[PDB]
């Protein structure tokens, strides 16, 4: 309805799984042939036909849209599955959650580096678009070398770097439950990152220092932020207020 | 099968039931006769059912493991509505005790091909989640009263991902999840640290220090986990000094989660031990902090508050 | 060998294949930057080679003479060690892949053939 | 008879895996749908309603008892399979053999971590 | 996804159409609608589809996911047909895409599934290969002509084994790798030319100096691979001068290699080019003489015949 | 014909393992309980039976023979699969291929340390 | 398939029934034709088959390869009842040689199938083990006269938990299992000596002396097992000097287990060897003291008695 009338929707199914086994009883029970996970030959044509629902409208149909979110739940990591292997074919990206990650620290518990979008690019904000390219590279790199970050104190300088790049973003890119950011919000404690002014301070204080460099940068740099979003990218004028702000902020921060 | 299910729900009895200022109801659903006549001279030694009077506080229900699966299908029903009379008509605190909740989708189960079903995955009956549905949705607290429910589940080949046990989490607030191979180091109970989970585990809630020292110890013991494979190899001496050091931390944590039990005096030779909340978050927020890295990791092992771990030290002298 | 079994063997030998392969690298640059430096000296885990000394026995002219013949057969020594090390743990990822493979496939079969066999029946 | 009329008795069935394998051929020959791994949906009864006979008596029933010691035969040394772990669930505990133990020298080959009894000491004397 | 395979679907039919005078059809089998319409409005804009006149050189038959069983089995079919007509009719070379081929399987599962037929080995259809038979054998080279097809391989479990997989290779005569790291390198198109075989790469086939100068490229190519770790970590100032000269030309061949689009003109700025076949053999031969050893490596990057290696090296005065 | 009429002939049957998908095929529409990789019962009778049939006579029987080159296509080295395994059983030899050894450039890429022919020995000139 | 059951058949044939009192029974359940009129002529040749008087050895049943499988099912019962017969009137000893008593239960599967039950596991009869069982009761000694009967038995896919293979333990007094594994090591016959038992492996019935070094021999050899997962990525290098050790000496006892058969002859030109119990147990017995520890593996390797591998170890220049 609100897709149809000019408007935008988001829809979350959770979860698809049970809405699937819900559909394997009633199919078994009216003795249609078993396949598969004892699942119907028709059980991808229901989740296929439903995720098709959600669309971007043109300007002539009214313009509106509706997004999917929905839900999978793997058993012991099995993306190979019946169910998730089908879901995963007709969605346009999945993002992938870890149990290791999350006990690990890292929540949410994004696994950055098989998760995909692949609308992706074309519908971030200019401004996200211009850190979230660095991050990826210097993710990515950083993925390569990992496991060589316990097991190596005779590291050269160039990868000795990588790893600490690394850890940083990593850091950067955890989160609290139920405290979600505006995306200048979020571009700016990027941007510190990305641009190495937390190269220097430890790994096990980032968290701190976000929370008080974004408290910081809500309550007196109102307009650094609207120049952020309207801007639509990191000016000259903005990479210089940026520049400073953090410098004297960092300093403050380790005294 | 045999990890610690039952000791545990009895030590919760001990723990929680005996203290409690209500009613309980214990259901035997498909397990052990012996059990249940070891439960009933056991609350009757120590007053929870008294036979000359009637100030007795828990009501039980049994259909065990001898019986046919009809008898089966149906005695977690039988507790449940003793369980729901006390909620509503009497609006109480009531606890409810399950051992064992499996026993209801296995009976189901024993009798689908004769009642001409096709079988779903794992052999299971095709109504696995909707018999399961319409059953626990009545074990809840509603607005008219109370009740607190612990439930033993079985997990058939110890395979967490069987459709039974995997049913069974989306309905629960709280998991304690035990493991064999914790188990078959000595480590009881095996409740396994990466895999237990509760609705409450939020700072908003527990606060901030509890939620901490939590995930501080979770941190260690993942990290500990994805070490061991590799040092088991390549040697404990090419690790850095960092890493050898959450080594031992996560080793003396992994022995301070055990825990001598009032119950399981049979089987430890060890008086009984509980520990109070904030002597549990302070215990553990010492070793991590690394105030008993001089400690031998043995110390830690099958006692009750870190004091005493000093003591079992202090005794290894000799 | 179940898949549980298998994809835990697998991740962590392709973590021993990982931090080898850079112990490969360190040594490299070690043994390189000590043969380098043997040239003017010359006219003045590393596998058997820290047993094979260790062994063989059951001022401070000579005793540098020895200690960069040391550094240049230990350095060269892990590099060959750990050349292994990682090269036959890649044959045993290489191996264990396929048997995951077959693995799985296996017991897609079977899980199917036994949902089968309880309908014809019926 | 024994355990009704005051007697001890010892029953040892060698083995459980055997009689599933005959149950399970008479129950498919009946024409009684298959369940998991080919055996009928009450494996796990057959052997229940065997093994809750062994019992001890309280003295007005004659102080009487029947033990009982189930043989079952693994499949490469997989306790964790699902006809093992049937009959773990219904004994009061399991002595577990290993055949790697076995050749090391360890005889009998018992498995410590994984065998355990579940009255424990109230079966020792004071003196074990 | 990712890599450029849309771009290269669209150029091999422009390029087809332009050499050698045949069409094109595109079959979408359980294709996502979104990127059914994406592909629509962006074969407009590479030109091979034309809304004003008739010029367009594909034909498209789709067959969506949210479609049943039946329909997603049977357009791979709805496709061989319209290609059928050019080769049988108008004595065409005919291309036609399969985007994607594992979903063609997956579909004949669900239809057989759905038909009380019992699955076979890893839940498939047991009619598995006379599925793929009667569909693949209808692509051949008659005497009036020919249909040659490019389908889209999806693997299972990253798993070459799997019946999905293992069964369509009976049917391939080569396989195109478009690699992932080959294309943030900056080298378009993204194939990667070792995994890349062909079937048809034999003396007898393809002439004995065809044969011997692209096995000249893959030796300089799988040399250069393996000399990589004693470049990287050890270090260049080490080889004598027999290496030096591979490691130089091996680089110079990867770069020519890469080749501006006709497709991707209006979006990289540069003019497509088709290079015959002849002068595909001979610049690469020419680089394996040392003809061009004089010349600097970012010479042959993104440029048609070994010609335009020159001006493009003069141009860098 | 060749065999029983004092000549010799030669027959490649290729492959055999695409023959043996046909005939699950027939199997599985036919409803007959499936095996290991969904491959019925007799499959090894399928071959076997016809794989018998290539014979040397003795000069009484007209001292012809039929011999027999079936082709078995593995996956990725697997000669331990239900077809391979079958086929190894019911031939006297076998010729082994690897992907390995093509790639390098032994061509033909037979493996000359795992093949066999042990009835081939007696059958060689004495030149060789 | 192919590790060596036959050939293991052939020299037990050879190495027992020539030189013992009394009628053998050789039954040839489905398997080759070819070896039939392999043993047949054979037999004819060295003189057990007389086919001109009447001092014949062995009686010959077969049903292989090329018969329905209702023949398959019931040919074991065919030499089985010939040699019930010698067992008891005659008062007599016999010896039965079955291969392959597998095919018999294979080919319970293909009946079953057409007699249309529900099958159990792996696709196998439900009726499996009560087959075997009436079936293999018959073959056993009585005090009326005893059958030594050695049977081959095929394990599908190398899997001996296959209930074929698996049913089949539970009717015999011995298992010489043999394995793939340590047959492409080049180790004839390819006997697993830690899956291998038997009944009479018992101290009281063969004398301390041999259950001793039995027993020592699967303990060197099971503790170098759980050795094999740390030298598989790390090397012998790494090594303590006292598992070092125990490594050579497993080594030295694993070839030592090995020794050329006069039916293998034929094909490997090395003669035959036949050794006597006591120099078995005095061989493995000086391995283990570590009499034997300068020598080199590979003089173990291929021999009879341990005097033997002593005189190799010169004979290697
Ligand atoms: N808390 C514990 N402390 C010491 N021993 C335990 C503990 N929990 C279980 N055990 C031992 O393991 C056995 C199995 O425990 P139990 O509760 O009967 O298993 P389950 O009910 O899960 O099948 C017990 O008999 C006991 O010997
Ligand atoms: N004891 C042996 N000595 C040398 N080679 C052997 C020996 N036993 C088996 N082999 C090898 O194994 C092959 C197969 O032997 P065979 O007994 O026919 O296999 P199967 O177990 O199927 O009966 C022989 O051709 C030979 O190459
Ligand atoms: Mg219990
Ligand atoms: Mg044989």
């Amino acid at each position: 309805y609100f897709r149809d009338n000019g408007k935008h929707a988001l829809i979350i199914y959770d979860d698809l799984s049970k809405q699937a086994v819900a559909y394997r009883q009633m199919s078994l029970l009216l003795r249609r042939p078993p396949g598969r996970e004892a699942y119907p030959g028709d059980v991808f044509y229901l989740h296929s036909r439903l995720l098709e629902r959600a669309a971007k409208m043109n300007d002539a149909f009214g313009g509106g849209s509706l997004t999917a979110l929905p839900v999978i739940e793997t058993q012991a990591g099995d993306v190979s599955a019946y169910i998730p292997t089908n879901v995963i074919s007709i969605t346009d990206g999945q993002i992938f959650l870890e149990t290791e990650l999350f006990y690990k620290g890292i929540r949410p518990a994004i696994n950055v580096g098989l998760s995909v979008s692949r609308v992706g690019s074309a519908a971030q904000t200019r401004a996200m678009k211009q850190v979230a390219g660095t991050m990826k590279l210097e993710l990515a790199q950083y993925r390569e070398v990992a496991a060589f970050a316990q097991f190596g104190s005779d590291l050269d300088a160039a990868t000795q770097q990588l790893l600490s790049r690394g850890v940083r973003l990593t850091e950067l890119l955890k989160q609290g439950q139920y405290s979600p950011m505006a995306i200048e919000e979020q571009v700016a404690v990027i941007y510190a990152g990305v641009r190495g002014y937390l190269d220097k301070l430890e790994p096990s204080k980032i968290t701190k220092f976000e929370n008080a460099f974004l408290s910081h940068v809500i309550s007196q740099h109102q307009a650094l932020l609207g120049k952020i979003r309207t801007d639509g990218k990191i000016s000259e004028e903005s990479d210089a207020k940026l520049k400073e702000i953090v410098t004297n902020f960092l300093a403050g921060f380790e005294a | 099968a045999g990890v610690g299910k039952t000791v545990l729900i009895m030590e919760l009895i001990n723990n929680v039931a005996k203290a409690h200022g209500g009613y309980s109801v214990f259901a035997g659903v498909g397990e052990r006769t012996r059990e249940g006549n070891d439960l009933y001279h056991e609350m009757i030694e120590s007053g929870v059912i008294n036979l000359k009077d009637a100030t007795s506080k828990v009501a039980l229900v049994y259909g065990q493991m001898n019986e046919p699966p009809g008898a089966r299908a149906r005695v977690a029903l039988t507790g449940l509505t003793v369980a729901e009379y006390f909620r509503d008509q009497e609006g109480q605190d009531v606890l409810l005790f399950i051992d064992n909740i499996f026993r209801f989708t296995q009976a189901g189960s024993e009798v689908s091909a004769l009642l001409g079903r096709i079988p779903s995955a794992v052999g299971y009956q095709p109504t696995l989640a909707t018999d399961m549905g319409t059953m626990q949705e009545r074990i809840t607290t509603t607005k008219k009263g109370s009740i607190t429910s612990v439930q033993a589940i079985y997990v058939p080949a110890d395979d967490l991902t069987d459709p039974a046990p995997a049913t069974t989490f989306a309905h629960l607030d709280a998991t304690t999840v035990l493991s064999r191979a914790i188990a078959e180091l000595g480590i009881y109970p095996a409740v396994d640290p990466l895999d237990s989970t509760s609705r409450i585990m939020d700072p908003n809630i527990v606060g901030s220090e509890h939620y901490d020292v939590a995930r501080g110890v979770q941190k260690i013991l993942q990290d500990y986990k994805s070490l061991q494979d590799i040092i088991a190899i390549l040697g404990m001496d090419e690790l850095s000094e960092e890493d050898k050091l959450t080594v031992s931390r996560a080793r003396k944590i992994q022995r301070f989660l055990s825990q001598p039990f009032q119950v399981a005096e049979v089987f430890t030779g060890h008086l009984g031990k509980l520990v109070p909340l904030k002597e549990t978050i302070k215990g553990f927020q010492q070793i991590l902090a690394g105030e008993y890295d001089h400690l031998p990791e043995q110390a830690f092992y099958m006692v009750g508050p870190i004091e005493e771990a000093v003591a079992k030290a202090d005794k290894l002298a000799e | 060998a179940t898949l549980k079994d298998i994809t835990r063997r697998l991740k962590s030998i392709k973590n021993i294949q990982k931090i080898t392969k850079s112990m490969k690298m360190v040594a490299a640059a070690k043994y390189a930057r000590a043969e380098r430096e043997l040239k003017p000296a010359r006219v003045y885990l590393c596998g058997a080679i820290h047993s094979s000394v260790a062994k063989q026995m059951k001022l401070a002219n000579i005793i540098y003479y020895s200690l960069k013949e040391s550094t240049t057969s230990e350095q060269s020594a892990r590099m060959t060690a750990m050349d292994n090390a990682s090269k036959n743990a890649s044959e045993m990822i290489d191996k264990l892949t396929l048997t995951f493979n077959r693995t799985r496939q296996a017991v897609i079969t079977k899980e199917l053939i036994e949902i089968i066999s309880g309908a014809a029946a019926l």
